């Protein structure tokens, strides 16, 4: 059987992100820069987008991974600009359905 | 999980396979090759991030550079190849 | 007598502000990320202060 | 007990001038990682030369202590704030251990 | 430099700061049968070796 795939994740009015649509790859989709590029934004983006549950949401720093920092915000506020912003993912099925 | 759940989903459908790594530059080059090999082995799709492109030569990639502009900020993102 | 002690309160808690802003100007121009520079920020707090 | 200390009279914070914004509050999860290093670093080197400073008194006058710090994992840092680490480290004659 | 068991623990550099989640400190594993050294070498201001 063919399994589905993740074509591509889309970005708009992110912080540092207009609108921008990284294509996905079958296997491996690396993202670098400098520090403070907006890599962890993706990833935080994508999984809010895969898990919208807000209670769960916190994305606290690679340091301090699990422990509490006592900050009492998730950060997912600061990520995103003034407005209306969306979080999209494309997936083609195992049946072939975008 | 999917092995579980193979019986409540129809049996056309295999479920998407994703995961991730930050910080991917605390790997080296062999355990990198590892963990490449044990995904595409498990058809597992991984988005790694790291300052340095440390796989080249595999999957995509992408570079991003953020400039200031106009007093705010935007992200310029650039693809990269292996071989040129 | 607490008079005095509320006199030596408050040049104690200048001499470190004091020694604080010194110390900060070493940290200025640094560029990380998208940081640019670091300070501590030393206060009174109003209700110690009242 | 806490107010017979003068230092709890004292509000602490730790601010940094973050891109075109002003001083903002240094909050872990509104840095990204290299921010946070960068950051931690500063302050760690703060406390050593306050250290230094209060214990300077009780020392022979021509006594210097040792200054040394690590970095491990210093990949997650870029080659930009690696230059300027060593540059504070220099700057404030320091030793680093960085793997 | 700092030769205190109940402050040295060497835990993995993920779970920085996160709970033991076991009892070992990660130290003795990391030495091996016998009695072995750690020692600095410092030069004072002083010069004193
Ligand atoms: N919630 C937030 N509030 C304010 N600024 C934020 C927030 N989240 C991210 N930023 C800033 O956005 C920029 C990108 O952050 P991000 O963590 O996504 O970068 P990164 O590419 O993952 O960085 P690094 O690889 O160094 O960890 C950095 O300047 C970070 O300070
Ligand atoms: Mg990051």
């Amino acid at each position: 059987i063919e399994r589905g795939k993740f074509r591509s994740l889309t970005l708009v009015n992110w912080n540092g992100f207009f609108a921008r649509t990284f294509d996905l790859d079958e296997l491996v989709t690396t993202l670098s820069g400098g520090n403070g590029a907006g890599k962890s934004t993706t990833m935080a983006a994508f999984v809010t987008a895969l898990i919208p549950d807000l209670t769960l949401l916190h994305f606290r720093n690679t340091t301090e991974a699990g422990a509490t920092s006592g900050s009492r915000d998730k950060g997912l506020h600061g990520k995103l600009r003034a407005g209306v912003c969306y979080s999209t993912l494309d997936v083609i099925n195992s049946r072939h359905q975008r | 999980w999917e092995e579980e759940s193979r019986r409540l989903r129809g049996k056309d459908i295999s479920p998407c396979r994703l995961l991730f790594l930050d910080q991917a530059a605390r790997l080296d080059a062999k355990s990198i090759a590892t963990l490449f090999e044990l995904c595409e082995r498990l058809q597992m799709q991984l988005i790694i991030a790291a300052p340095e492109n440390i796989s080249p030569e595999k999957g995509t990639t992408y570079k991003l550079v953020r400039k200031v502009f106009k007093n705010h900020e935007h992200v310029h993102v650039v693809g990269l190849r292996g071989f040129g | 007598s607490s008079k005095s002690v509320a006199n030596i309160i408050r040049k104690t808690i200048q001499r470190e502000q004091n020694r604080i802003r010194m110390l900060n100007q070493g940290l200025q121009a640094v560029s990380f990320g998208q940081v640019r520079g670091v300070r501590l920020n030393v206060n009174v707090r109003e209700s110690h202060a009242i | 007990e806490e107010l017979l200390d003068y230092r709890n009279y004292l509000e602490l914070d730790v601010e940094v001038n973050r891109g075109s914004d002003g001083w903002l509050k240094a909050e872990s999860g509104a840095l990204s990682t290299g921010e946070a290093i960068g950051t931690g670093m500063s302050i760690l080197v703060m406390v050593v030369q306050s250290w230094e400073e209060e214990s300077r008194r009780l020392r022979g006058k021509d006594i210097s202590p040792c200054r040394l710090l690590f970095l491990d994992q210093a990949a997650r840092l870029d080659a930009k704030s690696i230059a300027t680490l060593f540059e504070l480290c220099e700057r404030l004659q320091m030793q680093l251990i960085i793997a």
